[PDB]
């Protein structure tokens, strides 16, 4: 009978009172950023 | 090492100081005509500066 | 077929058709250039506004699209075309009767590949020319060198080398001399796509069986074999920001992202394009930024963003899911009915066989919307019918709109195929209204009308 | 955007650099042991005097901290600050702190450890800069007051927002709010990186692995309703159980067995995936205490999946791996236990692989059938393979002894399948 009171108490103490807000998933503003690339006209070359 | 060797890539003598994109590939200031094997080695290192080398390829 | 009363303006309501589009860097901004049938369009990246279309339509369908910094290269039936601003600046003719299928441009050497295994090389006459015009040579791939030309790519830091991928092997061509310099070993699968990589001498090959074979072209050996279960691979691209992300796009409407550092998956986007129209035809990252632009045969073009990580310190492990952004689209089907929403010739309502209803705009082509089929709550307090797994309305066959009293109640009555009630739509709110009008004699509706005052709607059983 | 939201981004970046004495007062009052007034009125050397005594006590306990005496707890590590050093060396300072916390996550019930990490809080600002690895290290001690102290010091990352009501709270966080933390999809991947770094540095102990199993089982149980969510949760806990099985310890193997059982019981899987679950369990199993747990896990994993070919023959690679890692006598003595768990689908799949591959030891299935009680369709599939064995094998009389058991009990079943394949009277002629 003490175990069932202890099991009731474990259910009672684990019962939280106030709300737990979950992980906030909000989109941030994403902007175009300047980035580098490769030029193909320097990749070509002319014969001697 | 190398699975192919381009025989017509050594005789070429490209200029470097004629276009502003290639003008960052000079190391001295009295070099303008540089052969292809030095030029394609320089352009490899410049491409390694522009795009980095991630670890999964190695 | 000429007319003395009407003359064609453009084709309102199209974004893409299914051809692999091109994108070109232009300073900091990017332009997404697609083609629609006998013309082609230029879309900006940061707003997806239409910028330029072709001034004069091509005689046939556009097969290959490529774009340098300013000059967009379109490739229709026999000839390739160099365009700027939509204006036909130069027409480059291929002196063969076969059809052009793929079009690569690197340097002064334009690389046009016909369908019958011939690669044409076009040279700039002047080193300061803005596009190649003279004809250099005609490379030929025989039946002993490989299959048909799947794609033409030019890998980085290769001096006058063209990378050709066949259905069975990869070849290299010294285009200044027109000579084969290296052949790859045979690939047992049929290669379907090719893409260069930010790492040097690396090309990514996607096969019809879901294998991504990642071929180091210097050593002539593959490195990473990424397996996808039984899915046809159509698109390949790399996120060039610095984080190791490989985007592989299946033709079954799936987009799979791989973290090459951790050898693990990231996310499998489901149904970003429909199955029957080709799926994810072309999907690539903007160069250096976490925005991927996807397009397919479903007449749509979506943008997805990889958000920065929620963890402040970990970073590379906990990566964010891709998230929907700007998208422009049209009907996947031909449109059945068209009406006009106002006297200003501004808005056009089009109901298609794709079970939808769009409000296009003749004035600004980015003002178009898909009018929402989200049912209003019933006034009685009783739950409405229909399926829990939501599907669209049936195909609309008759339509009527009165623009007199707009926005204070419903002003569109649309009639669907094989339905015993017509449906109301509010044009100002761009949403299905809260009233359905039964025929009350067990009958499909074949005609509907409005009064000019707009208070009364007529229903024909 | 607006102005003040950009300012909080600057304020979160510069929350460790002291500008006024008020900012120094509100940063030095962060204290693991002392109160607020004593923390504000003590110098860096006075903290370091207790710190050098703390790490000397810890070096007596385990000698892995003897490295950290000369890199993080040197007397030269006083004048330097994180906010004066550039980005190429603050990364080296970050993982050195993360290497210390992993090597000191086990040692936390001792007051020498709390004195040692107190100076790391004050001198290197780890309660603001790298708050994640600190909170993951002490997460298994949430009942203890040192976690209530740590929440009262730390600033919470956006991922541990479920503990936002438990900072400066007189009651400790409970069991239910820890599962609500672990129910987040992204936090499971971050704990995967923490666990993979925990296994790779070879410091994994009982208490944090008991707690990690106690939350991994619940997060499958809390997501047992949503089948879409458990599909999204499959590549995390299987990759964890892949890395946990790859560990050579006596503890990670049993902890990987606990994850692999309840996940498959709450979610039936493809046969080839659970076939890979056999080979990863069977590969590095050498602990004596983990051999009994591994046999019950493979027992439970086989009865989870249902379908045609459920009890078919195993591959020869898996069968010879099971023969080496488990003797036939060992699985017979396992069946001798009067608890006798539900091994029915595994045994009939084991003996069909016995009849196919070795084709020599049929005395075991005589002892296997007498020990276990089997269902109807599993007996039919055994007899059908033994009938196929009667066709091809040069029939010794022990095969006749095996069918003598098959006619001793349920003789209509062997007679019916003999009518399906062959003649009833031809059995005596063939055996």
């Amino acid at each position: 009978s003490r175990a069932k009171v202890e099991n009731r108490l474990s259910q009672l103490e684990g019962r939280d009172l106030r709300t737990t807000p979950k992980v906030v998933r909000e989109a941030k503003k994403v902007e175009m950023t300047e980035a580098r690339a490769y030029n193909a006209d320097a990749d070509t070359a002319k014969a001697a | 090492e190398a699975a192919w060797i381009d025989s017509d890539d050594e005789k070429i003598k490209v200029p470097i100081l004629v276009t502003n994109k290639t003008k960052k590939l000079r190391t001295s200031y009295n070099e303008s005509k540089i052969n292809g094997v030095h030029y394609i080695n320089r352009l490899r290192s410049q491409f390694e500066k522009i795009y980095p080398r991630p670890k999964w390829v190695d | 077929k000429n007319s003395k009363i009407f003359s064609p303006f453009r084709i309102i309501g199209n974004v893409s058709n299914g051809v692999p589009f091109a994108t070109g860097t232009l300073g900091s901004t990017f332009y997404i250039v697609t083609c629609v049938g006998k013309t082609f369009q230029i879309y900006d990246a940061n707003t997806l506004h239409l910028l330029f279309v072709s001034e004069k339509e091509t005689p046939s369908s556009i097969v290959a699209l490529s774009a340098h910094f300013h000059y967009v290269y379109a490739a229709y039936e026999n000839k390739v075309g160099i365009y700027k601003r939509g204006i036909e600046e130069h027409l480059l003719e291929l002196e063969t009767d076969a059809n052009v299928e793929h079009l690569c441009i690197f340097g002064d050497y334009l690389c046009a590949s016909t369908d019958d295994n011939s690669i044409f090389i076009y040279k700039k006459s002047d080193p300061q020319d803005k596009y190649p015009s003279e004809f250099y040579t005609k490379l030929t791939v025989t039946e002993i060198q490989g299959g048909e030309i799947v794609s033409l790519q030019h890998l980085a830091t290769y001096l006058n080398k063209l990378t050709v991928v066949t259905k069975s092997n990869v070849l290299l061509f010294n285009v200044r001399t027109g000579k084969l310099v290296f052949t790859s070993n045979e690939f047992p699968d049929q290669i379907t796509t090719a893409e260069p990589a930010p790492v040097l001498d690396i090309i990514a090959l996607g096969t019809v069986t879901g294998e991504v074979i990642m071929f180091n072209m210097r050593k002539g050996k593959r490195i990473r074999t990424i397996k996808i279960p039984q899915s046809r691979i159509s698109s390949l691209s790399f996120r060039t920001d610095g984080s190791s992300h490989l985007s592989v796009g299946t033709s079954s409407g799936d987009l799979i992202f791989y973290d090459l550092d951790r050898r693990s998956r990231i996310h499998v986007l489901k149904n970003i394009h429909r199955e029957s129209y080709g799926g994810v035809t072309q999907a690539t990252f903007l160069n250096g930024q976490p925005i991927i632009v996807t397009s397919g045969g479903d007449n749509s073009l979506k943008e997805y963003v990889f958000d920065p990580s929620l963890s402040q310190g970990s970073g590379d492990v906990v990566v964010q899911p891709p998230r929907y952004l700007r998208s422009r689209g049209g009907h996947s089907q031909p449109p059945s009915y068209i009406a006009f929403a106002d006297s200003q010739s501004h808005f056009m309502l089009s109901a298609s066989k794709d079970r939808s209803l769009w409000s296009f705009s003749l004035r600004k082509d980015a003002q178009s919307q898909e009018m929402s089929q989200r049912l209003h709550k019933k006034q009685d307090g009783g739950r409405v019918g229909g399926s829990t797994i939501k599907s669209k309305f049936p195909e609309i066959v008759a339509l009527a709109i009165e623009n007199a009293r707009i926005g204070e109640w419903e002003n569109i009555i649309t009639a669907h195929k094989d339905e015993k009630f017509a449906r109301t739509w509010d044009m100002r709110n761009k949403r299905v209204g809260r009233w359905t009008f039964d025929t009350t004699d067990d009958g499909f509706v074949k005609s509907v009308a409005m009064s000019q005052c707009g208070n009364f709607g007529f229903i024909g059983s | 955007s607006s102005l003040s939201d950009q300012l909080a981004q600057v304020a979160s970046n510069n929350a460790t650099v002291a500008l006024d004495r008020k900012r120094r007062q509100k940063l030095h009052s962060a204290s693991l042991i002392y109160n607020s007034k004593t923390a504000a009125t003590q110098d860096y050397d006075f903290i370091f005097e207790n710190a050098s005594k703390a790490l000397e006590e810890l070096s007596q306990i385990e000698p892995k901290f003897a490295i950290f005496s000369r890199t993080l707890f040197s007397e030269s590590s006083i004048s330097l600050d994180r906010n004066v050093q550039t980005k190429e060396e603050i990364k080296d300072l970050d993982n050195a702190i993360n290497a210390y916390l992993l090597l000191a996550s086990s040692k936390w019930y001792l007051a020498p450890t709390l004195h040692a990490t107190e100076w790391l809080v004050r001198r290197f600002q780890i309660h603001v800069k790298n708050t994640e690895m600190l909170l993951l290290s002490t997460l298994n001690y949430y009942q203890t007051p040192v976690f209530k102290r740590i929440l009262s010091i730390i600033k919470l990352p956006p991922l541990f927002n479920c503990l936002s009501n438990f900072v400066r709270s007189e009651k400790p966080p409970t069991a239910l709010t820890m599962i609500k933390l672990f129910n987040d999809m992204d936090f499971l991947k971050l704990y995967t990186s923490y666990l993979d770094q925990c296994i790779k540095h070879n410091a994994t102990y009982t208490n944090q692995l008991l707690f990690t199993t106690c939350c991994f089982i619940n997060v499958v149980a809390f997501n047992s309703n949503n089948d879409e969510k458990l599909n999204q949760l499959v590549p995390i806990l299987l990759e964890i159980s892949a890395k946990l099985l790859a560990s050579k310890s006596k503890d990670c193997q049993i902890a990987a067995h606990t994850i692999l059982v309840v996940f498959a019981t709450a979610l039936p899987l493809k046969k080839t995936i659970i076939l890979a679950a056999m080979e990863t369990i069977l590969s590095n199993l050498d602990a004596k205490e983990a051999k009994h747990s591994a046999l019950l896990t493979i027992c439970k994993l086989f009865q989870t999946l249902k379908g045609q070919g459920n009890v078919d023959q195993l591959p020869s690679k898996i069968f010879k791996l099971f023969d080496s890692k488990f003797d036939t006598v060992s699985i017979l003595t396992f069946l001798d236990k009067e608890d006798k768990p539900v091994c029915d689908k595994f045994i009939t799949s084991y003996t069909r692989s016995i009849a196919r591959y070795d084709r020599s030891k049929l005395n075991i299935i005589l002892s296997l059938l007498k020990k276990i009680r089997l269902e109807r369709y599993e007996v039919r599939l055994i007899i059908t393979d033994l009938i196929y064995l009667s066709e091809i094998l040069e029939d010794k009389s022990q095969l006749v002894e095996l069918f003598e058991y098959f006619i001793s009990i349920n003789e209509d079943l062997v007679l019916k399948c003999l009518k399906s394949l062959g003649l009833t009277g031809x059995x005596x002629x063939x055996x």
